[PDB]
RNA sequence: AGAAGACCCUGUUGAGUUUGACUCCAGUCUGGCUCUGUGCGGCGA
RNA sequence: AAAGAAGGUGUUAGCCCAUUGAGCCAUAAACCUGAGCGCCUCAUGAACAAGCGAGUAGCACUGUUUGGGAAUGCAGUGUCAAGUGGCAGGUAUUUGUCUGCCAAAGUUAAAUACAGAGUAGGAAGACCGAUAGCGAACAAGUAGCGUGAGCGAAA
RNA sequence: AGACCUGAGUGUGGCAGGACUACCCGCCGAACUUAAGCAUAUUACUCAGCGGAGGAAAAGAAAACAACCGUGAUUCUCUCAGUGAGCGGCGAGCGAAGAGGGAACGAACUCGUUGCCGAAUCGGGUCUUACAAGGCCUUGAGUUGUGGCACAAAUAUCAUUU
């Protein structure tokens, strides 16, 4: 705890580059409630959910829509141009995950979000994170 | 055979053909080639004589297979001919085929009298190789 | 097309007679295409982080003129003297808009 | 064989004879030659190889 | 002439001169290290030290 | 894909915005232990190159070594014998830092099985690499097919007979050809096979 | 007294013999005979183990590289994948039927090729095959007056049902041709060996008088 | 008698010690880059 | 006598004894047998345009290693790639053509070692024969000895 | 309040530790000796020292050799070759590789990446004679990616009942 404080004055009053600087820049309160409110109900089917429909399906030789979530479907999804907008987490632990993820955004102009989440974009979606 | 040896000879004789003066003693002159140009020079320069210094270019990494050409002479066709084949070869006449490269003997070269007129198939030849085999009633034929 | 080889131990086409087959197509063909995609991704990340201290250095006495002092400095640093046209040339272009 | 004790020379000085001689005390074999083809419990004059 | 660098001889005497370097390693360094001046301090009394 | 955006931003190190992020993590690194074990990977994209799957008996630990050459440890510098071997401060270890980044975590935690590791981050004192052990009692491993062959005792302590990617370097099983014909298999079965005397039996 | 003597050269320097200090580095073949035996034996061993099929895969005929060794042949590693085809088989199935395969080899040449499939279309019409279910025959197969007179060979090269390696057959006699009467042959090779050896020597000489 | 002269010499035998012997090595010092960031300037080319 | 075999027995044994064969009997698994053979359960063979391993390779200095020599491999630190290709082609450099292969991730039987190991059991020998051969044919690493490391018999 | 991340404490189920070490793998590493002296060199990348497995280990599936009519993972053997290689106070001395005859050989596969799918995965429970490569159930890990399909021996995707 006296090291995870010295590393968030650190990161302050050292002189950061235009790509770290745009996760600090975050989308306001009433756009981030506004969107994991619609990531909510558009959260995937849990394992009970897709448990059935799958056993009323065996039935029937006897996915209704969600959101686009992990890094690897997220990626193939604006690499396709499929994603209307993407929303990105501005904490992960490693940055270097998505410090590439607004600039591939920007090459093929879906619009993103950098929210203030990781927690509550897993919460949205039924993840942890 | 242990029996055979001198040991057994001069067995009792005390000094075993060494002497009483200079003994038999362990390294009287150094070990090995020690002392070529200094206590040796006269061994080594007679009977040695062009040790000692360098000549030539440096090939690195040599490989011995593309070098590889080995030699026959004229008069030893006859080593490479079959004994029924060399009475019935006339010149003028049919002649056998030899086949250098499946017998050793890449390069044919010319010296001494051919003794049966034949085409000889070889990779290599001499000057004085084709001119005198085709003045005996045969021919060379080059091959890879 | 495989240019046939004459039958004789010395010159050119040296070889033993023998019906020259073509070069077949392998998997290790396409190294020689363009990475169209590869380049994509490596312009985004370029576009993302900036440049080295040695891409800034290069280039910016690439304005003043000084190109064989910049190819001098890439070969230092880079070791290679293809490598060192290279970089300076991959300046050139960052530097033509 | 013959060559698995821990035997130097006395040296010069005392009158016995410069040969490796065993270490120790308390023993018989103590103070006993040691490492030649003539002293016993010692090695042969150039033992036996497999490679004859 | 085992133990010190003063030591031995037939006389008792130093026999190179007694002030050694500043740069002189441990084992050398043994005398009047780095000395400016020597002698009896005839005069007024400087400030020891840097 | 996903792995080309993250393998193509650790090849710009040199950059300033990796030049920012090596900065604060090689601050946060030398205030942690020598040995410290991490959830995830610093460099996912690379640990799974090197064989990490987000399993249950996989697990990664960052181990720190010293930089610099090799003081021989000859007491007060005095050495003895030949003038060649009179050297104490410019002799050099034969084994790379990532390979005895790998032998002190095996040697350490002695019921993991390492496979490789890889380079994370350095100092001017320090380097750091992520070594990626395997627990082999782990019922998880023991049943999964491409893993289960580290379960097997001759893989014991893979690490301190240069058997790793890092040993395999130092040893020079990275040539084949003529680049390496002394050292094929090892140094010592091409000295001992170069060597012997053979008695061939009827000679 | 040193005489003449050659300069002996004997290489006996680096502590090779086991005496009572060193270990040795030495090695002798009173085992010879006896691992003669054991190879035998465990082949002997192997080729009931595996009855019917063959103690030895088929195996391709090769050349031998480097210029000493042209005219020779040899046995290679496995078949490549352009002979089996051409022989109209599955590379992957024809591991299961007794033929090596290499992926590595490439078939430089029409001649090399043609040996190696009438090499294939030899053993497959020696092959037998026997089925999976001996009463349900899936294809063609053995049909149990073949799969009961069946055998093996320990041939020790597998060339006892696809034949050995096929050198090829020397030249018969025949006369001098009118050409070889009379073409001087030396003066030909060495033209032709002249060309290749001096090319760029005299090749920048014409480049050296095309410049003015 | 004692003990392969403790003097002297020889040996291409040592060893303790010394030093502007010969070849080096730690140590101390010194320069270079590094670690090493942020500003306003100044002498420079 | 398909047995002559070589050990024992009061003195030299094919016949005194044990042995020396064909074969009999009994087997936890594992091993081997139309991938032995049924049943249940469970898998599933055959038919009907993108890229491929980055503090990596290389380069520089130093150290070592090698037959590897304007540097074979490695190590430290500085520097640090390319892919609208790179590596190896045994004299350094720039430039071309050619040929081979595709580093920087992982497993893999047998053929090889056992040069002072060990388990279970065989075959022995132009060897040694009680100062020999293992130190040890014996209550031998023992009695003894030394603070200890260790040394170490006789018989 | 709660979450996530980074760290604690206990409970439960496990594992590592020492021995042996002839051979083998990684390091560390001499000197006597030889050069008729001696320092490079040699002894020797050996002894001694430290660490680690196995019944063998290590190597191994081409960023290989070659320069051919080409060869085809590794290992080993004879030979290459004490070398008209090479290294060396070019002294003393040291010292290979390719090719060829063989031994062995059913000898090959698995990730990552890319493309297409996206929890189909893993662990715990429990039920089937069953710690099932079976069902059924679990927020418990996991979407910061487990798994499947295709990638030169290739002719590709899903259906399904034969
Ligand atoms: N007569 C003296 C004895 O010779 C013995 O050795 C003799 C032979 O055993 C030995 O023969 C060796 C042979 O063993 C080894 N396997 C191969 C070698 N080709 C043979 O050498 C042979 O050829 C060389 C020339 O090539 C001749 O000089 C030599 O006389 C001849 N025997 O060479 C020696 C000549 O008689 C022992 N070295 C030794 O007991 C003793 O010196
Ligand atoms: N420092 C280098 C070493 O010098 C040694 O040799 C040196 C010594 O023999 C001798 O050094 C003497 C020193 O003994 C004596 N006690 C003091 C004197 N100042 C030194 O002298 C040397 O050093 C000074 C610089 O400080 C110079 O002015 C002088 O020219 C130089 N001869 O002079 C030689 C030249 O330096 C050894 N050859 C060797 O260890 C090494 O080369
Ligand atoms: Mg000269
Ligand atoms: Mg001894
Ligand atoms: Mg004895
Ligand atoms: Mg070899
Ligand atoms: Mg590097
Ligand atoms: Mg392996
Ligand atoms: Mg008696
Ligand atoms: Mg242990
Ligand atoms: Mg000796
Ligand atoms: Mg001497
Ligand atoms: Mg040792
Ligand atoms: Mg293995
Ligand atoms: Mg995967």
């Amino acid at each position: 705890v006296t090291m995870q404080r010295k590393k968030r004055v650190l990161q302050r009053r050292l002189k950061v580059p235009p790509a770290l600087n745009q996760f600090t820049k975050v989308l306001d309160r009433a756009s981030r409630n506004e969107a994991l409110k619609l990531i909510k109900k558009y959260a995937p089917e849990t394992r009970k959910a897709r448990r059935e429909r799958l056993h009323k399906a065996a039935e029937e030789k006897k996915a209704p829509l969600a959101v686009v979530t992990g890094l690897q479907e997220v990626t193939r999804a604006i690499e396709k141009k499929q994603a209307r907008m993407v929303v990105i987490a501005n904490n992960v632990d490693p940055v270097e995950l998505v410090l590439w993820m607004p600039n591939l955004c920007r090459a093929n102009k879906i619009p993103y979000a950098i929210v203030k989440d990781m927690a509550r974009l897993g919460d949205a979606i039924g993840r942890k994170t | 055979p242990t029996r055979f040896k001198k040991c057994r000879h001069q067995r009792g004789s005390t000094f075993c053909g060494y002497g009483r003066v200079g003994k038999h003693r362990k390294h009287e002159s150094g070990r090995g080639n020690a002392g070529g140009m200094h206590h040796h020079r006269i061994n080594f320069d007679k009977y040695h004589p062009g040790y000692f210094g360098k000549l030539g270019m440096d090939h690195y990494h040599r490989k011995k297979n593309p070098m590889w050409k080995p030699t026959i002479n004229l008069n030893n066709l006859s080593r490479l001919i079959a004994a029924e084949e060399a009475a019935k070869a006339t010149k003028g006449g049919t002649l056998p085929v030899v086949d250098l490269q499946s017998s050793g003997y890449a390069k044919l070269l010319g010296n001494g009298h051919i003794q049966v007129p034949c085409i000889v198939k070889a990779r290599y030849v001499s000057k004085l190789a084709d001119k005198k085999i085709r003045k005996a009633g045969g021919a060379v034929v080059l091959q890879a | 097309a495989p240019t046939p080889r004459t039958g004789i131990i010395a010159g050119f086409n040296k070889g033993h007679v023998t019906t020259r087959r073509p070069r077949q197509p392998s998997p290790n063909d396409r190294f020689a295409v363009p990475h169209k995609h590869l380049r994509a991704v490596k312009a985004i990340i370029a576009d993302l982080v900036g440049l080295s201290p040695l891409e800034k250095r290069v280039q910016e006495f690439l304005r003043v003129g000084k190109e064989k002092r910049a190819l001098k400095y890439c070969k230092k640093r880079l070791g290679d003297f293809t490598a060192a046209k290279k970089k300076r040339s991959k300046m050139e272009e960052a530097l033509r808009h | 064989s013959g060559m698995n004790h821990s035997a130097h020379s006395w040296g010069t000085g005392r009158a016995v004879a410069r040969i490796p001689r065993i270490s120790g005390g308390g023993t018989s074999t103590s103070g006993a030659g040691a490492f030649g083809n003539m002293c016993r419990g010692g090695r042969m004059f150039a033992p036996t190889k497999i490679f004859r | 002439p085992v133990e010190h660098p003063h030591g031995g001889g037939n006389h008792q005497h130093i026999g190179h001169p007694s002030t050694v370097s500043r740069h002189s390693p441990p084992g050398q360094k043994v005398g009047l290290i780095a000395a400016r001046r020597t002698g009896r301090i005839r005069g007024g009394k400087a400030v020891k030290g840097a | 894909g996903a792995f080309m955006y993250l393998n193509e931003l650790w090849k710009k190190k040199s950059s300033d915005v990796m030049r920012f992020i090596q900065r604060i993590r090689s601050w946060e690194f030398r205030h942690q232990h020598t040995v410290v074990r991490l959830r995830r990977p610093t460099r996912p994209e690379k640990a799974r190159m090197l064989g990490y799957k987000t399993k249950q008996g996989f697990c990664v630990f960052r181990v720190r070594v010293r930089r610099g050459g090799r003081k021989r440890p000859v007491h007060k510098g005095i050495t003895y014998g030949k003038p060649k071997t009179s050297g104490v401060l410019g002799m050099k270890l034969n084994k790379n830092n990532q390979a005895v980044a790998e032998q002190r975590l095996g040697k350490r935690f002695g019921n993991l099985r390492v496979l490789n590791s890889y380079w994370v981050n350095m100092d001017s004192t320090f380097k750091w690499y992520e070594v990626i052990a395997v627990d082999p009692m782990c019922k998880t491993i023991r049943r999964d097919p491409r893993i289960n062959w580290i379960v097997n005792s001759v893989h014991k302590h893979r690490e301190q007979r240069g058997l790793t990617s890092a040993g395999r370097k130092h040893r020079g099983l990275r040539h084949k050809g003529h680049k390496a014909s002394k050292l094929r298999p090892s140094y010592r079965a091409a000295w001992r096979r170069n060597n012997r005397i053979v008695f061939l039996r009827k000679r | 007294p040193k005489g003449n003597n050659a300069i002996p050269h004997v290489h006996q320097k680096k502590h090779w013999n086991p005496c009572s200090s060193q270990k040795g580095n030495v090695k002798v073949f009173l085992n010879q005979p006896a691992q003669k035996h054991r190879r035998r034996r465990l082949r002997l061993l192997k080729a009931k183990k595996v009855f019917p099929r063959p103690l030895k895969a088929l195996r391709p005929q090769v050349n031998c590289p480097t210029v000493r060794h042209n005219m020779k042949r040899r046995l290679g590693r496995g078949f490549s994948p352009a002979e089996l085809k051409a022989a109209g088989l599955n590379p992957q199935y024809a591991a299961t039927i007794g033929i090596r395969v290499d992926s590595r080899r490439k078939n430089k040449s029409e001649e090399g090729m043609n040996v190696n499939v009438q090499r294939l279309k030899t053993y497959m019409s020696k092959l037998v095959l026997f089925p999976m279910n001996h009463k349900k025959v899936q294809k063609g197969e053995a049909s149990e007056e073949e799969v009961k007179a069946a055998t093996q060979d320990r041939s020790r090269f597998g060339d006892a049902a696809v034949g050995a390696v096929v050198y090829p057959s020397a030249e018969t006699p025949r006369a001098v041709s009118a050409e070889e009467k009379s073409m001087c042959v030396y003066a030909f090779l060495k033209k032709n060996h002249s060309a290749v050896r001096f090319f760029g020597a005299r090749s920048a000489r014409a480049a050296r008088k095309e410049a003015a």
